[PDB]
C-alpha cells in the first residue's frame, strides 16, 4: 500500500518462472501467458505503446534507472531513410548479479516478445541480443526460443499475424565488462573494441551502424507485454511515486539464505534481507555494511541500512544508488579495506583504458588501496586517495571512472578510523621492531 | 630597505668637513657597523628554505629531479 | 603470459594455411547472414569464437587472418578484438581446459584452495599444457555472486566446434576437481 | 654603405609542425640570408665573416608586416614579402566517426 | 611624500600641456613628455618645494625599431628631501 | 672500434666505453620489470628508468646501458 | 671533467643541457646513435678560455657527467692546449675520479 | 580578436551562423563548429593532445576539458559541438583543476627520459606541465614500463612515452590509407603496435612523427643528432617530384 511496501503475492510477480519449475520453451510459455493475443497489441500502434509505458512509471533496470517510455519516444517517428534498431543488454558482468541470467534461462519467450513489443514502440525493424561471452548454455536456450518463435509465426515477417516485420537476432560477447555499457555495447557489435563513444550524439540520433538506436536491459525489455496486458495502473501500484512496479532481488554475502526474489519495489532494506534470506548471518546486529545493487554504487553503514528503502530516490539520497539490485552483505567479520581493494583491482582489471583518467587513475587507486591494506602508508595519504578519486570523477568518457571513485569514497567516508587504525598498528609495529 | 635590513641595528656615519679624512673616517667606521650587522645575521639566522618555493623559477634538488616527472620536466626547461 | 604481440613459432606463423572447415562454411554462412552484406566485421566475434573452437580452443595468427579475409578488414582490426577480449586463446591450451581462481565474489568464502591441488595433480604450472596435451589451468572469469560454490569452469575443445561446450561446475573441492580431471580423461562428461 | 645594399626577406615565421601549440606566430622577421660559413681546420667549429649571421634572428623583430617594411625602406634594403599561409576551419563534427554506410550495393 | 601624493599632487599643479601620460605603480611613477617640454619639466620639479627632484640617477635610451620615434630616453630622478623616486621619459628618433 | 667512438677516441690502449659496457653480464631479475637508477645512491645515478624484460632478448638501460634479463621465464 | 659510470660507459648522454646554459658559450656538442643504439656524443669540446668557470654546466647535468673538478693548476705553453675536445675530458675524469666522487658524496646532502 | 594562428573562418552563407559566449567574449563561428574551434575564433587557446584537426575526434586524453554553463560535467570541447547561446568558460576553477588532475595522470607513468628523448625543447608535454599543471608529483609508486616494437629504418620507437592518443593509429587508417598500427590489448596495458612483426610500408608514414606529441614516434636517421633550439628554421619548397 502507499504506507508500506513489501510483501509482494505470487499474483502480482511477472517473472512466473524464476526457480524454473516449468518449461521454459514454447508450450510452456503460452500456458503461463506468453504471447497471448500479441497481434492486437502490436495493432495499437507505436503511439499508444509508448503511452502506456509512460504512464506505468516503468524506469531502466540496467542501473541508471531512466524513464523507459520518454526513452522510447526519443526515437524518430518518421525514418530518414535509415533503419531504426533496439538493442537488448544481456552483457551483465557486473559482480553479485544474475537477475537477467535467470530470466534468458527460464523465461526466454518473454524476452522474445518483449523485444517485439519494444520493437513496435520503437518503430524498429530489427532487434539484437547482445549475450555475454560466458551465457554460452544461456545464450543456446536463447536461440531455440528464437527458433520455436520464427517457425510459429511470432517472429519474422507478418509477426504473430499483424503486418509487423521483426527481425530478432543474438550476438554474444567475449569477455568484458565494459561491454555491458551501452555505447561500448553498440561498438563491440559493430565488430570493434568495447571502447566506449561520447555523446552527442546519441543512440538515439545516431546509434547502431549509425542508424537510430534504443539499448535497454533485458528486464525492462522483459516486463513490457506484462505491463501491457495487465494495464499501467496495475504496474505504477506498486512501490512509491517516482519508483513503481516490481525489480528482480538478488541477496548474496553473509545471509543465511541467499537468494533472487521478485519484490515490490521500495521495499526496506532491512525487510528484504529478514523477510526472504533469513537475516545477517549471527543477526541483524553482526551486520557491518552493505552495498545495496552491485559493485558499481557505494556501501552504506549499518545506521544508513536500518530503514534505507529500495529504490531509485531513496539510495540515492543515502549517496549510494539502487544500480542493478545485487544486495551484497557483509558482517563484522568482512575486512571492509580488504573488499575495496579488491573492487579496485576489478575496475583497474576492466577499464577498457580508452581515456586517460580511467586508464592510469584505476591503476593509482589500487596501489594505494592495496598500500593501505596493510597499512603501509602515511595518514596524509588517505586525504590524497580522496583526491585522485575526485580527479577521476566526472572527466572520463564513460561512467566505468565514476564507479571506480564510488567504493573508495564511500569508505572514506564511513570506515576512515579503521584505515586510520590500521596505519597507526602498523606505526607501531614499526617502531619497537627497528 | 630590502631584504631583513629593517630588523638590524646599525649607525649611519656623516662627515662635518666633506674632505678625504672625513670619507677616510666614515670608510673605517662603516667597517664597524658591517661587523655589527654581521653578528646579528649570524645570531638571528633562522631555519628553513634558502630558495622561494615556487616550481616555475628555482631549480629542483637533484634526488627530486632524478625521481619526479613533474621536478625533471622543470629542470629541463630552468637550464 | 599474455603479450600484446606475436612472436614466430613452428605452430604459429602467417605463412601457415589454415581456412574454415567445409563443415564449418555453413555456420560461417548463417552467422554472417545476421548482419547487412556491408557491415561483416559485426562478425568477428563469433567467427573468433568458431575458429578458436575449430583450432582446439586457441588462435593462431594464421587463424586471426583467416576471420579477417572473411569480415573483409585488414588483419590489425582483428588483433585488436582478439587481444581486447579475455575470452580468445592465444596461445595453445589443452584439449580441455580448466579455468580457476576466481575474482572478488568468491574469494569471500575462500576461493583461493583449488588452483593449487589442481597444478599438484596435473604436475604443471598455470599456462602450460600437458605432455599428453590435455589439460591447461588458466585465469577464471567470474560471473554471478558465488553464493553456494567454489566454483571451476571447465572448455571442452576435444570434439572441435560440434562438441563444445562451456560449463561451470559448482562446490568444488579440493577432491571433486580432481573427480573433475578423472571423468574429463576417461570422455565422461562430469556432472554439472 | 656596403652592408646596405643586400637584399632580404621579409616573413612572418610559420608553426612548428613538432607541436601544436600556436604561441610562436604573429611575428614578422628580416631574413638577411646569411649563407656565408666554412668549418674552422683546427676544431671543426663554424666560421663565419658575415656580421648578419644572427642578429636578423636573436635580436630584430617586429610587430606588422608594416613596421619591418618601413624598418628596412629607411635602411635602404631591397625587400622581398613573402605572406605566410594559415589554416582554414573547417567543420568537424565527432558525429561523423559513426556515419551511416547505407544500403548495401 | 608617497607616489600616491606624487601623482595627485603633479595631476594639480603642473602645467597641462607638459604631460602626456601619467602611470602610478608599484614599478614607479612615471610621466611622459613631449621632447619639447622635459627641460622645463625637470627644471619645474628640481626647484618646486613640494617635490625637490634634486638629483638625476641617471639617463638611458632603449631602442624600440617598430616604432616611428624608435628611441626611448628615459630620466631616472631621486629627490632625498622627501625620499621619493620619479621617472621621467621621452621619445626621440634618428635625426 | 666502431665509426662512432673512432671520431673522438684516439687511443688504443684501453677498450672503448662501449666495448666496456658490452663485457658486464646482464643482470638477471626476478621479475618482469626493473627500476634503474645506474648507482647505489640514488642521488648520484641517473634519473629513474623502468625497464619491461618480456622480450626474450636482454633489456638495456636507456642511460648507462647496464642489461638485465628475466630470471627464470 | 667528463666522468664515467663504475662498468666503465660514459655518464654523458648528450642531452645538450650543458651547452644551452653555458653563459660564454664555451661547449661544442656532436651527437649520434652509436652502434649498440647508445645516445652519445661523438664531439665535446670545451674552449677553457672562453669559459668563465661558472659551474652552470655541472648544475644542468642530470646524469653528474660533467663536473668541475678540484684541479687549479693546469697552466700551459699553448692556447691549443687550453681548447679541450672529449677524451682529454675523459682523461681528466679518470685521474681526478678518487677525490670528484668523494666530494660528490660530501655535496649530495646540499644539492 | 585575432583567430589562434590567424586562423580562417569561411561561412557559407551569414545565415547559417551561431553565437556563443567564450570567456563573456561575444564570438560568430558556422554551425557545426566544436566548442574547441569556437574558443580558437575566440583566440583563446585550449591545451590538447589527442586531437588534431586533420584527423577524426576522439576524445580521450581529456586534456580539453572546459566548463560550459548549466552543463553538470567539464566538457571536452574538441568533441561538443557549440550550440547559440552557449557560456564557455576556460579560466575558472573547475577548468584548470580538470586540467591540473589530467596532467597529473599524464606524467603518473611517463618516464623520466627528456635528457635522452628528442623531443626535449619542443614537447607539448614538457609545455603543457609548465603551463597547466604546476603540480609537485606525489606519485611514489612503481612506473609501467613497455617494449620498444619495430617499425622499419624510419620511424625510431620509444613506447615508454606513448600516452595513448591514438593520432598515429587514426592517421594510418585515415591520411595514410594504409591498416598497419593499432591498439592492441586493454586498460593501462594497452600497446600501439603491428601485433605481428612489420615495417611500416606507406610512403607516408614519416608523418607519424610529427603527429605524436611525444617522444615515441621519432625519426630514426635525426636520432640525437640535435636539439630544436639550435636549428636554424628556412621556409622553402621541394622538388622532389611537381608538387611543390
Ligand atoms: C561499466 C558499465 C557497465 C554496464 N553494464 C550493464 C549491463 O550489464 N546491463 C545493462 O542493462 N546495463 C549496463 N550498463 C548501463 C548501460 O550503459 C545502459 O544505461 C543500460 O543498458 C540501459 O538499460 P535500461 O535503460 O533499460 O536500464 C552499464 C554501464 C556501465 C557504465
Ligand atoms: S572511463 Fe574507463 S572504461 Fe570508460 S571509456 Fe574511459 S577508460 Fe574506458
Ligand atoms: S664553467 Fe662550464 S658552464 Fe660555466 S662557462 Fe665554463 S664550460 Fe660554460
Ligand atoms: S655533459 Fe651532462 S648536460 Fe652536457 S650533454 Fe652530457 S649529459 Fe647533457
Ligand atoms: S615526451 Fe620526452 S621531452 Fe616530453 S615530457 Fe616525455 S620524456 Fe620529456
Ligand atoms: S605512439 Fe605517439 S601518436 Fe601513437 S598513440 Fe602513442 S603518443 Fe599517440
Ligand atoms: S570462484 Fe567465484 S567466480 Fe571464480
Ligand atoms: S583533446 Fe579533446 S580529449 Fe584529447
Ligand atoms: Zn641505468
Amino acid at each position: 500500500e502507499k504506507t508500506h511496501f513489501g510483501g509482494l503475492k505470487d499474483e502480482d510477480r511477472i517473472f512466473t518462472n524464476l526457480y524454473g519449475l516449468h518449461d521454459p520453451f514454447l508450450k510452456g510459455a503460452m500456458k503461463r501467458g506468453d504471447w497471448h493475443r500479441t497481434k492486437d497489441l502490436v495493432l495499437k500502434g507505436t503511439d499508444w505503446i509508448v503511452n502506456e509505458m509512460k504512464k506505468s512509471g516503468l524506469r531502466g533496470r540496467g542501473g541508471a534507472g531512466f524513464p523507459s517510455g520518454l526513452k522510447w519516444s526519443f526515437m524518430p517517428k518518421v525514418s530518414d531513410g535509415r533503419p531504426s534498431y533496439l538493442v537488448v543488454n544481456a552483457d551483465e558482468s557486473e559482480p553479485g548479479t544474475c537477475k537477467d541470467r535467470e530470466i534468458m534461462r527460464h523465461d526466454p519467450h518473454k524476452l522474445l516478445e518483449g523485444c517485439l513489443i519494444a520493437g513496435v514502440g520503437m518503430r524498429a525493424s530489427a532487434a539484437y541480443i547482445y549475450i555475454r561471452g560466458e551465457y554460452v548454455n544461456e545464450r543456446l536456450n536463447l536461440e531455440k526460443a528464437r527458433r520455436e518463435a520464427y517457425a510459429a509465426g511470432l517472429l519474422g515477417k507478418n509477426a504473430c499475424g499483424s503486418g509487423y516485420d521483426f527481425e530478432v537476432y543474438i550476438h554474444f560477447g567475449a569477455g568484458a565488462y565494459i561491454c555491458g555499457e551501452e555505447t561500448a555495447l553498440l561498438e563491440s557489435l559493430e565488430g570493434k573494441q568495447g571502447k566506449p563513444r561520447l555523446k552527442p550524439p546519441f543512440p538515439a540520433n545516431a546509434g547502431l551502424y549509425g542508424c537510430p538506436t534504443t539499448v535497454t536491459n533485458v528486464e525492462t525489455v522483459a516486463v513490457s507485454p506484462t505491463i501491457l496486458r495487465r494495464g499501467p495502473e496495475w504496474f505504477s501500484s506498486f512501490g512509491r511515486k517516482n519508483n513503481a512496479g516490481t525489480k528482480l532481488f538478488c541477496i548474496s554475502g553473509h545471509v543465511n539464505k541467499p537468494c533472487t526474489v521478485e519484490e515490490e519495489m521500495s521495499i526496506p532494506l532491512k525487510e528484504l534481507i529478514e523477510r526472504h534470506c533469513g537475516g545477517v548471518r549471527g543477526g541483524w546486529d553482526n551486520l557491518l555494511a552493505i552495498i545495496p545493487g552491485g559493485s558499481s554504487v557505494p556501501l552504506i553503514p549499518k545506521n544508513i541500512c536500518e530503514d534505507v528503502l529500495m529504490d531509485f530516490d531513496a539510495l540515492k539520497a543515502v549517496q549510494s544508488g539502487l544500480g542493478t539490485a545485487a544486495v551484497i552483505v557483509m558482517d563484522k567479520s568482512t575486512d571492509v579495506v580488504d573488499a575495496i581493494a579488491r573492487l579496485s583491482y576489478f575496475y583497474k582489471h576492466e577499464s577498457c583504458g580508452q581515456c586517460t583518467p580511467c586508464r592510469e587513475g584505476t591503476g593509482w587507486l589500487w596501489m594505494i588501496m592495496e598500500r593501505m591494506k596493510v597499512g603501509n602508508a602515511k595518514l596524509e595519504e588517505i586525504d590524497m586517495l580522496q583526491e585522485v578519486t575526485k580527479q577521476i570523477e566526472g572527466h572520463t568518457i564513460c561512467a566505468l571512472g565514476d564507479a571506480a571513485a564510488w567504493p573508495v569514497q564511500g569508505l572514506i567516508r564511513h570506515f576512515r578510523p579503521e584505515l586510520e587504525r590500521r596505519i597507526r598498528e602498523r606505526a607501531e609495529r614499526e617502531l619497537l621492531q627497528a | 630597505p630590502y631584504d631583513v635590513y629593517d630588523q638590524l641595528d646599525f649607525d649611519v656615519p656623516v662627515g662635518t668637513r666633506g674632505d678625504c679624512y672625513d670619507r677616510y673616517c666614515i670608510r673605517i667606521e662603516e667597517m664597524r657597523q658591517s661587523l655589527r650587522i654581521i653578528v646579528q645575521c649570524l645570531n638571528q639566522m633562522p631555519s628553513g628554505m634558502i630558495k622561494a618555493d615556487d616550481r616555475k623559477l628555482c631549480p629542483p634538488s637533484r634526488c627530486r629531479m632524478k625521481l619526479s616527472m613533474e621536478s625533471l620536466i622543470h629542470h629541463f626547461e630552468l637550464y | 603470459t599474455a603479450l600484446n604481440y606475436h612472436l614466430d613459432s613452428p605452430d604459429n606463423k602467417p605463412d601457415l594455411p589454415w581456412e574454415f572447415s567445409e563443415a564449418n562454411q555453413s555456420k560461417v554462412k548463417e552467422i554472417l547472414s545476421y548482419y547487412p552484406s556491408n557491415y561483416k566485421q559485426s562478425a568477428v566475434i563469433p567467427l573468433l569464437d568458431l575458429a578458436q573452437q575449430q583450432n582446439g580452443g586457441w588462435l593462431p595468427v594464421s587463424a586471426m587472418n583467416a576471420v579477417a579475409k572473411v569480415i573483409e578488414v585488414a588483419p590489425i582490426r582483428v588483433y585488436e578484438v582478439a587481444t581486447f577480449y579475455s575470452m580468445f586463446n592465444r596461445a595453445k591450451v589443452g584439449k580441455y581446459h580448466l579455468l580457476v581462481c576466481g575474482t572478488t565474489p568468491c574469494m569471500i568464502r575462500g576461493s583461493r584452495d583449488i588452483e593449487s591441488a589442481l597444478l599438484d595433480h596435473l604436475g604443471v604450472k598455470r599456462g602450460e599444457v600437458t605432455k599428453d596435451g590435455l589439460f591447461s589451468v588458466g585465469e577464471m572469469e567470474c560471473m554471478g555472486c558465488c553464493v553456494n560454490a567454489p566454483m571451476i569452469t571447465v572448455a571442452d575443445y576435444s570434439n572441435g566446434s560440434e562438441g563444445y561446450t562451456y560449463n561451470y561446475f559448482e562446490d568444488v573441492t579440493p577432491e571433486k576437481v580432481v573427480e573433475i580431471v578423472e571423468k574429463l580423461r576417461k570422455g565422461e562428461k562430469p556432472p554439472h | 654603405e656596403e652592408h646596405l645594399s643586400r637584399k632580404v626577406i621579409i616573413y612572418s615565421p610559420a608553426r612548428t609542425a613538432t607541436q601544436s601549440g600556436s604561441g610562436k606566430l604573429g611575428k614578422w622577421k628580416i631574413n638577411f640570408v646569411s649563407t656565408l660559413k666554412w668549418e674552422n681546420p683546427l676544431m671543426g667549429w663554424t666560421s663565419t665573416g658575415d656580421p648578419y649571421a644572427n642578429v636578423g634572428d636573436s635580436a630584430l623583430a617586429f610587430d606588422s608586416e608594416e613596421a619591418a617594411k618601413s624598418f628596412a625602406e629607411r635602411h635602404g634594403w631591397d625587400y622581398k614579402v613573402k605572406k605566410p599561409n594559415t589554416p582554414l576551419l573547417k567543420v568537424k563534427s565527432y558525429s561523423d566517426n559513426f556515419k551511416w554506410k547505407g544500403n548495401p550495393q | 611624500m608617497d607616489n600616491q601624493f606624487i601623482f595627485k599632487y603633479s595631476w594639480e599643479t603642473l602645467p597641462k600641456k607638459w604631460v602626456k601620460k601619467m602611470e602610478r605603480s608599484e614599478h614607479g611613477n612615471r610621466f611622459d613628455t613631449n621632447t619639447d617640454y622635459l627641460f622645463q619639466l625637470l627644471c619645474f620639479l628640481k626647484l618646486h618645494t613640494y617635490t625637490r627632484v634634486q638629483v638625476l640617477i641617471d639617463i638611458c635610451g632603449v631602442d624600440y625599431p617598430s616604432r616611428k620615434r624608435r628611441f626611448e630616453v628615459v630620466y631616472n630622478l631621486l629627490s632625498t628631501r622627501y625620499n621619493s623616486r620619479i621617472r621621467v621619459q621621452t621619445s626621440a628618433d634618428e635625426v | 672500434v666502431g665509426n662512432h667512438t673512432a671520431k673522438w677516441m684516439q687511443d688504443r690502449s684501453k677498450k672503448s666505453p662501449m666495448e666496456l659496457i658490452s663485457e658486464v653480464p646482464p643482470i638477471k631479475v626476478d621479475g618482469r620489470i626493473v627500476a634503474c637508477e645506474g648507482d647505489t645512491n640514488p642521488a648520484l645515478g641517473h634519473p629513474i628508468e623502468f625497464i619491461c624484460l618480456d622480450l626474450n632478448e636482454p633489456a638495456i638501460c636507456k642511460y648507462c646501458g647496464l642489461r638485465y634479463v628475466q630470471d627464470h621465464h | 671533467a667528463l666522468r664515467r659510470y663504475p662498468t666503465g660507459e660514459e655518464r654523458c648522454i648528450a642531452c645538450k643541457l650543458c651547452e644551452a646554459v653555458c653563459p660564454a658559450q664555451a661547449i661544442t656538442i656532436e651527437a649520434e646513435e652509436r652502434e649498440d643504439g647508445s645516445r652519445r656524443t661523438t664531439r665535446y669540446d670545451i674552449d677553457m678560455t672562453k669559459c668563465i668557470y661558472c659551474g652552470f654546466c655541472q648544475e644542468a647535468c642530470p646524469v653528474d657527467a660533467i663536473v668541475e673538478g678540484p684541479n687549479f693548476e693546469f697552466a700551459t705553453e699553448t692556447h691549443e692546449e687550453l681548447l679541450y675536445d672529449k677524451e682529454k675530458l675523459l682523461e681528466n675524469g679518470d685521474r681526478w675520479e678518487t677525490e670528484i666522487a668523494e666530494n660528490l658524496r660530501s655535496e649530495s646532502l646540499y644539492r | 580578436r585575432n583567430p589562434v594562428g590567424g586562423a580562417r573562418v569561411h561561412f557559407s552563407n551569414p545565415e547559417d551562423a551561431i553565437e556563443v559566449f567564450v570567456d563573456g567574449y561575444a564570438v560568430k563561428v558556422p554551425k557545426g563548429f566544436t566548442v574547441l574551434q569556437a574558443c580558437e575564433v575566440a583566440g583563446v587557446d585550449i591545451p590538447r593532445f589527442c586531437y588534431h584537426s586533420r584527423l577524426s575526434i576522439a576524445g580521450n586524453c581529456r586534456m580539453c576539458l572546459v566548463e560550459v554553463e548549466k552543463s553538470p560535467k567539464p566538457v571536452a570541447s574538441c568533441a561538443m559541438p557549440a550550440l547559440p547561446g552557449m557560456k564557455i568558460k576556460t579560466d575558472t576553477p573547475i577548468a584548470k583543476k580538470a586540467r591540473e588532475g589530467v596532467m597529473e595522470f599524464l606524467l603518473m607513468n611517463h618516464p623520466l627520459d627528456c635528457p635522452i628523448c628528442d623531443q626535449g625543447g619542443e614537447c607539448d608535454l614538457q609545455d603543457q606541465s609548465m603551463a597547466f599543471g604546476s603540480d609537485r608529483g606525489r606519485f611514489t609508486e612503481m612506473k609501467r614500463s613497455v617494449v620498444d616494437k619495430n617499425l622499419g629504418p624510419l620511424v625510431k620507437t620509444v613506447m615508454t612515452r606513448c600516452i595513448q592518443c591514438t593520432r598515429c593509429v587514426r592517421f594510418a587508417s585515415e591520411v595514410a590509407g594504409v591498416q598497419d598500427l593499432g591498439i592492441l590489448g586493454r586498460g593501462s596495458g594497452e600497446e600501439i603496435g603491428t601485433y605481428v612483426e612489420k615495417l611500416m610500408t606507406s610512403e607516408l608514414s614519416g608523418n607519424v612523427i610529427d603527429i605524436c606529441p611525444v617522444g615515441a614516434l621519432t625519426s630514426k636517421p635525426f636520432a640525437f643528432k640535435a636539439r630544436n633550439w639550435e636549428l636554424k628554421a628556412t621556409e622553402t619548397i621541394d622538388v622532389s617530384d611537381a608538387v611543390g
